[PDB]
């Protein structure tokens, strides 16, 4: 298939493996999650514009909006973590081992 | 559990965006409208198990419309053979493929 | 929380799951999962302590990752099929990604690592919602895509879930982690019979929801979250020890109880398809689940652990908690096996 | 008095007058003494590329009228 | 070379993701995701998605990454080898992808990909006096009733959810 | 030939921003019963030149930056966005005639808060970071009413095309059907550019105080380019002039006079009012402008339908 | 119903104007005689090509030419 | 049939060129000046062309 | 004023769209001959 | 294409002016300065209210993104449904603003 889809899928996998390998910050995790969403937006958009499927042109906007609301919720969770420990470090979130 | 509320109540919540061949605004067709209409009219009602083996031709034509893999493979082959023959000097492109022909209309 | 806001948020959780159940477009499937997650996050942060925020953060990260993999599976389906019907998928890569995403949502092993944490971090009512209501929407999507699910993947996820949920509960004393590893083992049992007979998948889901709702309702009515506080129940309410006895003996699947009903039916559908090793090893692995159920029954019903003196004060006060449907759920989770051919209503 | 501010306003107004006057004269210079063809929609671009093909000089704005037919 | 331009943007797009997926700091990672959003917007714009590309600017970049950078600047108090090694690893894997799919005009990582410029897959007609993508987004109010209801309800509930969980009571 | 057109756009932008500083000092002079600059040039016409040469040979302030890269990027982004807001402006013909020029300007103005945010974080001062967060929150707050007012006006236009907005106003100014939208729009553009009475970066530290005289002058000229641009955009949007297509300079003279009067109205508003407190302009947005803006957005949706006055798409 | 209204118009005229304009936007298109013409003008706008019909022989309402009498007319739009 | 279109258009324009070439030329020149090719800018040249065609054809 | 002028603008839009409609058969015939010209040239050069 | 040329020209002129403003007074040899804020060294205290106004911006910006195709959506032939859903979206933005009001979310930055 087309050549641009290779790069958009590879971008989704790069943002996947960034989201699946945390370093320290939860904000960097949320950025990798939104990179995954952005690559999904681009890939859906290039397909729907290519196929001239008219009714799905409203589809990526929807894919934006919900997920950005999702991002808002994630930011709020991070802030609550930051209001407990002072930092958004993922190693502070280890109390549920016992 | 596929509680088919939409067919039960007769409402149309999301069937309209489901396929490319549905009713579109301003009657805009998809690029693979005809192939998808033929694949759907083939595979309608007979179930998925029969639809995989009995409607393989329409589905392969529709997938090759969607992604154009055989078409781009053929264009790869023709362009590669043309570039090889240009490198060998055994071929020359015509004036209408070099941009010297004063286009049609 | 404002009770009106609690009602609207629980109706939004239910609305998300119902939108997953009734929709014919993959975008509305993804929207129902997003609405479900977005609305269930305040149910987990109901008490506002750092364990609830940690649990909600872990729950958000796992469900968000599964939602992104779900949308990538949907988008690859749109690549290779040019449409959006919630039916079989038209690519084994999209089928693998959707099976992984739904295994992450269900918390099936090896994507199980959030389930005993999050259930520990949240109250008993929100843990009840997470272990009963949050299974319904991904099992509906797995119900509708089973002509595309890889057999080796779904059975690998099933046996890995059953074994890890068996060994995980043996080391626990916290009741919520026991119910979470019980959840992982029972989801393994549900997905092991999915490609053979999904009516038995629905049967196992319904009997599991009844038994889990009974055990969480007993834990809420006795206000016990640990084994050793559940062992004070005989000196406070002796009927509740009988109820946790019969319900834990049901959840292990001992006949003549109704929790013997699903797994037996699952074996009844896996030997028709010439699989003998797999349901036998599954049934032998479920003895671990029954072992830590027996540990809880020895702590609670069949012995009497020592109590404290202040228990004598609680003797003067009856339970004012609304023990909603607890006799109904207790009867249904124990005495339903003579009505086993009722399962045809799920066909 | 107050008209002392008018030289700076005049300078600034000439500086705001320059871009539109410049783009109007450049559009009339680059497009045969006429406006630039506005092609917001693909039909307008189709007509414009047809004009470029029927002009014969690879310029869309060179218009051919009734003298180009017999 | 200019026939490959969207492909070229996509390469930069992948490079931008190796910017923030390697996670240098959430603020440089925010900057890398902003640059990635701009070039992915350019990819969208070069197929004819004008409105969707301006949604990438106005709503993803100007709407959401503003809030990411805003929240991030209220943490990570102002003033690696794993980041640099991860960045050069992702860059070398991407340039090996480029080298293979340009030397062969075909590659297969998971799916088979043609190596021609992505101009070849387009349509050779006109859409008349409308953008088809604009009319498909305009159909959200005429054909997308259930989609509008569930999206607006999810946004209202999202307002309620953020106000419940950020209160601590 | 197109590069000449780009230069004749963007060099007169810099000259008009240069002499807007003189016009501001003079007009604020006479409104304060004094004179403005009249010594340095004849009538003070050499004051911006002298001030530019002074600022570009002043000592670099040399800060310790938390990030060198974003400290460089924030003036670059500010000037690039302040120059790209001009290219779809139909005066009478835009440099870049695009179909979605209104949404393009709304997007490129939504990107302008990153210069404030990056310059605030790139400084080591925490109080400068607090001021940057307040300025960003102010700007993104008033962008909401920008977008909704702008949508409610373009419901009478038919498209996002800026050149169509001249055709829309051939019979009447669009300030007549939309003067409440015009007045909330005008105060929202006053609050976008951090302009008085909304200038809390000078109310008692600015986000860009760690920059040297050169780069702070670049921020300053990007701000005044935004001011002139938003006044031109408000002129195009509500006070659209007569356009003879055979004589485009009539439209150029007319929108130039109206945009000058609107920029002087910015100058005359800063000579008249005290500042808001920060919560008070938050109260102005969220509790006053936004309910009226939503109500008028409902009104301007339903009004072309109930009067059969839906504008054409093309 | 009248003292409360003068009270809220004395205290909060921004919100009274907001709810009043919103109420007019809700109720007034159902009371307008010109809402019908918005629909009629949007369906009179020919974005697509008028794909002609094969003359079977019995279609008395379909014209053979644009300047024929039968067919949909736009006298109401030119007159109003 | 397409050739018939391309045969019937030319007979359309020749019959303009035989009779009313100059009002048509002035009219499409005035149409041609506009970058959107407005009909509303050119109503008097349109009126002259319509008058000349209605009288002579 | 916006009522009268937008109704005039809708009538002018219909006049432009009917000019387009009257021109679409000629453009469709030319487009068909255009694309068949290009496909025949591609076929002949593929043959050689 | 002309847009990309114009963006490159604007970005290049901005980068040139920033380079001149950062390197023209570096040529002078003025003096070395030793040079040894309202908060001294206290860590930046987090404001919940700035985060809430930014999230309220984000959610209303998503609702605006839904509202943006209305000048195109008015051209439809299903105008009763279009008008109903347009009024419903603006009404749900108003209900979001009202709930943000009544639970004191718009307070001390009102
Ligand atoms: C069909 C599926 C039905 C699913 C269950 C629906 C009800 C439960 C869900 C909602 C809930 O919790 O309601 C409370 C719930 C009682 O649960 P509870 O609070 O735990 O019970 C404690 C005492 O009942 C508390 O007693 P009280 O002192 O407060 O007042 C006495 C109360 C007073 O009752 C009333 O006031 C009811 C009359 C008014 C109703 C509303 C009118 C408006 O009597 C009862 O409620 C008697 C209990 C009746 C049984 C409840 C379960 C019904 C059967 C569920 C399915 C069983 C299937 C078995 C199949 C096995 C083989 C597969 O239900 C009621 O109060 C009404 C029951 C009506 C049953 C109708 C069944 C046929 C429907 C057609
Ligand atoms: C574009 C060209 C220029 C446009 C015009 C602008 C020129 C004038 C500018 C003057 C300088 C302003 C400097 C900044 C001022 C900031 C302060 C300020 O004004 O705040 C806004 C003030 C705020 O008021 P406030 O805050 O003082 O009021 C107190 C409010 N409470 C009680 C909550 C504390 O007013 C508004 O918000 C109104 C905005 C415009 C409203 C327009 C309404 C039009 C009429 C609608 C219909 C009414 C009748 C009812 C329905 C009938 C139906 C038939
Ligand atoms: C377009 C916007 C405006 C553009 C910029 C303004 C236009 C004019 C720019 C050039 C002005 C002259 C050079 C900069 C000013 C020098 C001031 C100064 O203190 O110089 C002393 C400095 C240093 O002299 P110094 O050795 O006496 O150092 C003084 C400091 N002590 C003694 C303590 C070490 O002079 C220079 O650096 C010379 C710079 C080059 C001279 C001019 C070259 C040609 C320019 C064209
Ligand atoms: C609260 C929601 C109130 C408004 C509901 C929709 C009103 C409306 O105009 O519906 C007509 C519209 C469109 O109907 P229509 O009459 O325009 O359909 C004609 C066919 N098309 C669309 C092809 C032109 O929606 C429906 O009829 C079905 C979707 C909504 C079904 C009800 C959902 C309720 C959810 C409650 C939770
Ligand atoms: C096989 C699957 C993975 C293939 C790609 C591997 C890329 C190179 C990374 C290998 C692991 C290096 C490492 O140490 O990662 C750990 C790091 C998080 O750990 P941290 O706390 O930063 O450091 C302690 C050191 N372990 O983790 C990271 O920083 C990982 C960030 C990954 C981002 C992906 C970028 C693109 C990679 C290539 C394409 C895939
Ligand atoms: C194919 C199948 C399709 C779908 C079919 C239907 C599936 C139904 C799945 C049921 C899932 C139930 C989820 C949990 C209940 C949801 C509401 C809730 O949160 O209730 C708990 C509530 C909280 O009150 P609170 O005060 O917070 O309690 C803590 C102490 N202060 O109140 C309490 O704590 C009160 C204590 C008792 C609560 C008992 C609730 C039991 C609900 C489940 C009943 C059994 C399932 C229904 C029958 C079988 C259906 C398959
Ligand atoms: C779109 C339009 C934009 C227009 C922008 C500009 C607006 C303002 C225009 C200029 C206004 C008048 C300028 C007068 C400058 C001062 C001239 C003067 O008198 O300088 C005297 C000084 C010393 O003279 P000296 O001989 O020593 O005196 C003793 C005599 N017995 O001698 C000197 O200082 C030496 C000579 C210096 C001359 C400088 C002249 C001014 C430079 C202006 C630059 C811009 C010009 C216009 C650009 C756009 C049009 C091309
Ligand atoms: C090869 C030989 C040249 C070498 C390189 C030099 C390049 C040209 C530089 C400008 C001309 C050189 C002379 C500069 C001024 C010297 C004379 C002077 O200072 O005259 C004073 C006179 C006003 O007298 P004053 O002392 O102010 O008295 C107060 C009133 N009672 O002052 C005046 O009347 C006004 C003086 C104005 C100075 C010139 C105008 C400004 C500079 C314009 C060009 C550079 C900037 C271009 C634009 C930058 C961006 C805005
Ligand atoms: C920190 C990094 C540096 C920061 C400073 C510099 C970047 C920020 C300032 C510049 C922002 C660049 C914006 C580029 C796209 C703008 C949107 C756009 O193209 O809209 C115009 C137009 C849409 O209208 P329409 O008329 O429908 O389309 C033509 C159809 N006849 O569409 C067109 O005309 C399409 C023209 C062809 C496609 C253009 C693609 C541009 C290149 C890719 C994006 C470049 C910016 C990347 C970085 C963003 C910011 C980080
Ligand atoms: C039905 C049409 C659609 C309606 C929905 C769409 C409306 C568009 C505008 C959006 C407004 C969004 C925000 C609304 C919030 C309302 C609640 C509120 O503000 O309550 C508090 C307020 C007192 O203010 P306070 O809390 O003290 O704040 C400090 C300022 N003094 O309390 C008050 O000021 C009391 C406010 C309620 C009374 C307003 C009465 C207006 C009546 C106008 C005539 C009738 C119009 C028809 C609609 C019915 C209205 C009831
Ligand atoms: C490319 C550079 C062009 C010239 C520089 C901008 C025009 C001159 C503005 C001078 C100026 C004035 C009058 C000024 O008053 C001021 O202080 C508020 C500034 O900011 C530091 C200024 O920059």
């Amino acid at each position: 298939m087309s050549l641009v889809y290779m790069n958009i899928m590879m971008a989704f996998t790069v943002s996947l493996t960034g989201l699946l390998m945390y370093r320290s910050h939860l904000m960097s995790s949320l950025l990798c999650l939104e990179g995954m969403m952005l690559s999904l937006f681009i890939l859906a958009t290039l397909m729907i514009l290519n196929s001239h499927f008219t009714l799905a042109s409203m589809m990526p906007i929807i894919l934006l909006v919900f997920a950005a609301c999702e991002a808002a919720l994630g930011l709020s969770l991070l802030v609550m973590v930051s209001n407990t420990y002072g930092t958004d470090y993922v190693q502070n979130l280890n109390l549920l081992q016992c | 559990p596929f509680f088919d509320v939409q067919k039960k109540l007769g409402v149309d919540l999301d069937h309209w965006m489901t396929i490319q061949s549905a009713e579109q605004p301003h009657r805009i067709p998809a690029r693979c409208h005809a192939f998808e209409k033929e694949w759907i009219e083939c595979a309608h009602g007979i179930g998925s198990i029969r639809a995989e083996k009995e409607c393989k031709i329409e589905f392969e034509d529709f997938r090759e419309c969607l992604l154009r893999q055989k078409t781009m493979k053929r264009l790869n082959a023709i362009k590669r053979q043309r570039d090889k023959l240009i490198k060998e000097g055994k071929y020359t492109p015509p004036p209408h493929h070099s941009g010297q022909e004063d286009l049609r209309p | 929380m404002n009770p009106i806001i609690l009602i609207i948020i629980l109706m939004t959780v239910m609305l998300g799951t119902i939108i997953v159940m009734i929709s014919t477009h993959w975008l509305l499937i993804w929207i129902g999962f997003e609405m479900n997650m977005l609305a269930i996050i305040p149910i987990m942060m109901k008490k506002h302590n750092p364990r609830a925020t940690e649990a909600s953060t872990k729950y958000f990260l796992t469900q968000s990752t599964a939602s992104m993999l779900l949308m990538m599976a949907i988008i690859i389906n749109l690549m290779f099929s040019g449409q959006w019907t919630v039916m079989k998928l038209f690519n084994p890569m999209a089928s693998m990604l959707m099976t992984m995403a739904l295994a992450m949502k269900l918390g099936m092993a090896p994507f199980h690592f959030w389930v005993p944490e999050v259930t520990q971090g949240i109250p008993l009512s929100s843990g009840l919602i997470l272990l009963t209501w949050q299974k319904l929407a991904p099992m509906s999507v797995l119900y509708q895509i089973l002509p595309s699910i890889n057999l080796d993947l779904i059975l690998t996820l099933s046996i890995l879930s059953i074994t890890i949920g068996g060994w995980g509960g043996l080391n626990q004393t916290q009741l919520r982690k026991i119910m979470a590893y019980s959840s992982i083992a029972h989801m393994g049992w549900m997905t092991a019979v999915l490609l053979y007979n999904p009516t038995m998948t629905l049967l196992n889901l319904i009997i599991y929801i009844i038994m889990t709702s009974t055990m969480f309702t007993l834990f809420m009515a006795n206000s016990t979250t640990t084994t050793l506080s559940l062992s004070h129940t005989w000196n406070k309410a002796p009927i509740m020890t009988i109820l946790v006895l019969i319900t834990l003996l049901s959840m292990g699947g001992l006949p003549p109880l109704s929790g013997f009903m699903p797994k037996w039916m699952i074996i009844q559908e896996m030997t028709k398809n010439d699989s003998i090793i797999l349901p036998t090893l599954m049934a032998i692995t479920a003895l671990l689940n029954l072992y830590f159920y027996m540990r809880l029954t020895y702590s609670t019903a069949l012995t009497m652990f020592p109590s404290t003196n202040n228990m004598k004060m609680k003797w003067q006060f009856p339970t004012t908690k609304r023990m909603t449907l607890l006799p109904t759920m207790t009867v249904l989770s124990t005495m339903l096996l003579p009505l086993t051919p009722i399962l045809s209503i799920l066909e | 008095m107050w008209f002392e501010v008018l030289p700076g306003i005049a300078v600034m107004g000439v500086c705001l007058f320059i871009p539109g006057m410049a783009t109007a004269r450049i559009h009339r210079f680059s497009n045969g003494g006429r406006e630039k063809r506005v092609a917001h929609y693909s039909y307008q671009w189709y007509l414009m590329e047809r004009d470029r093909r029927v002009s014969g000089v690879n310029r869309y704005y060179v218009s051919k009228g009734l003298e180009n037919i017999d | 070379m200019m026939t490959y331009i969207v492909f070229i943007l996509s390469i930069i797009f992948v490079m931008g993701f190796v910017g923030f997926s390697s996670k240098p700091s959430p603020i440089y990672g925010g900057l890398g995701l902003i640059v990635s959003g701009g070039v992915g917007c350019g990819i969208v714009l070069n197929f004819g998605g004008s409105f969707l590309g301006l949604m990438v600017f106005l709503i993803y970049l100007g709407g959401m990454m503003v809030v990411f950078g805003y929240t991030t600047a209220m943490a990570t108090e102002q003033y690696n080898k794993v980041v640099l090694g991860t960045f050069i690893t992702g860059l070398l894997m991407e340039f090996l992808m480029v080298y293979y799919v340009l030397k062969d005009k075909e590659v297969e990582i998971v799916f088979k990909f043609n190596g021609m410029g992505d101009w070849v897959i387009y349509d050779t007609g006109d859409s008349g006096f409308f953008s088809e993508e604009a009319m498909g987004i305009a159909a959200l109010y005429s054909y997308g009733t259930w989609l509008v209801i569930v999206t607006g309800w999810s946004l209202l509930i999202g307002v309620v959810v953020i106000m419940e969980i950020t209160r601590g009571n | 030939m197109f590069m000449i057109n780009v230069l004749t756009l963007i060099i007169p932008i810099l000259l008009a921003v240069a002499f807007l500083t003189l016009v501001e000092r003079k007009v604020l002079g006479y409104m304060q019963f004094r004179k403005g600059p009249n010594v340095v040039g004849p009538y003070g016409l050499l004051q911006p030149i002298a001030d530019a040469i002074k600022l570009f040979i002043k000592e670099p302030l040399r800060p310790a930056t938390s990030s060198i890269s974003m400290f460089i990027l924030a003036p670059i982004l500010a000037l690039t966005l302040a120059l790209t807001m001009w290219i779809p402006l139909p005066m009478p013909y835009p440099l870049i005639n695009m179909n979605l020029g209104v949404l393009f300007m709304l997007a490129m103005s939504s990107l302008a808060v990153y210069s404030i945010l990056w310059s605030g974080w790139a400084s080591n001062s925490k109080y400068a970071l607090i001021g940057a967060l307040r300025a960003v929150a102010q700007t993104i707050s008033y962008e909401v009413t920008l977008a909704i007012i702008l949508l409610s006006v373009l419901l009478m236009n038919g498209s996002f095309t800026l050149s169509t907005l001249i055709i829309t106003q051939e019979q009447v100014w669009l300030i007549f059907p939309a003067w409440p939208l015009a007045m909330m729009w005008f105060i929202s553009t006053l609050a976008e550019t951090n302009r008085a009475p909304f200038d809390l970066t000078e109310g008692e530290s600015g986000f860009n105080v760690e920059y040297a005289a050169g780069p702070f002058a670049l921020f300053f000229m990007a701000e005044y380019a935004n001011i002139i641009m938003m006044n031109i955009f408000t002129t195009t949007l509500f006070l659209g002039a007569f356009h003879n297509p055979y004589m485009p300079e009539l439209y150029t003279i007319n929108f130039t006079i109206k945009s000058l009067l609107l920029s002087i109205t910015f100058l005359w508003i800063r000579a008249s009012y005290p500042r808001f407190r920060y919560d008070q302009l938050m109260h102005l947005l969220w509790k006053n402008f936004l309910p009226l803006t939503l109500a008028l957005c409902m009104w301007h949706v339903s009004l072309p339908i109930l009067l059969s006055s839906i504008p054409p798409q093309t | 119903v009248a003292a409360f209204l003068k009270n809220v118009w004395a205290k909060e005229p921004v919100l009274v104007a907001s709810f009043a304009i919103a109420g007019l936007a809700v109720i007034l298109p159902t009371l307008s005689p010109y809402t019908k013409y918005s629909l009629m003008i949007n369906r009179a706008t020919p974005y697509n090509y008028p794909v002609p019909l094969r003359d079977d022989g019995n279609m008395p309402d379909v014209p053979s030419h644009p300047q024929d009498p039968q067919g949909p007319s736009l006298e109401w739009l030119k007159r109003l | 049939e397409g050739k018939l279109v391309n045969q019937c258009a030319l007979e359309f324009f020749r019959q303009i060129k035989r009779h009313c070439a100059e009002p048509f030329t002035e009219y499409w020149t005035c149409i041609d000046y506009s970058g959107l090719q407005l009909f509303r800018r050119c109503r008097k040249e349109q009126a002259q062309f319509d008058k000349c065609v209605l009288d002579k054809l | 004023s916006m009522m009268r002028w937008n109704r005039e603008r809708r009538r002018l839009q219909i006049e432009d769209f009917e000019a387009r409609i009257a021109l679409m058969p000629l453009l469709q015939a030319e487009k068909d001959r255009r694309v068949l010209q290009m496909l025949r040239e591609n076929l002949e050069e593929e043959a050689t | 294409m002309n847009l990309m040329i114009t963006l490159l020209t604007n970005f290049t002129l901005a980068t040139l002016l920033v380079t001149i403003a950062f390197w023209l007074p570096q040529l002078n040899v003025y003096s070395e300065k030793t040079s040894p804020d309202p908060m001294g060294s206290a860590r930046l205290p987090f404001s919940m209210k700035f985060f809430l106004v930014a999230i309220t911006f984000l959610l209303f910006d998503l609702e605006i993104a839904l509202l943006l195709p209305l000048p195109w959506a008015s051209q439809t032939t299903n105008l009763n449904t279009m008008l109903t859903m347009a009024l419903l979206l603006i009404f749900l933005l108003a209900v979001s603003l009202a709930y943000e009001w009544t639970q004191k979310g718009l307070e001390w930055t009102e």
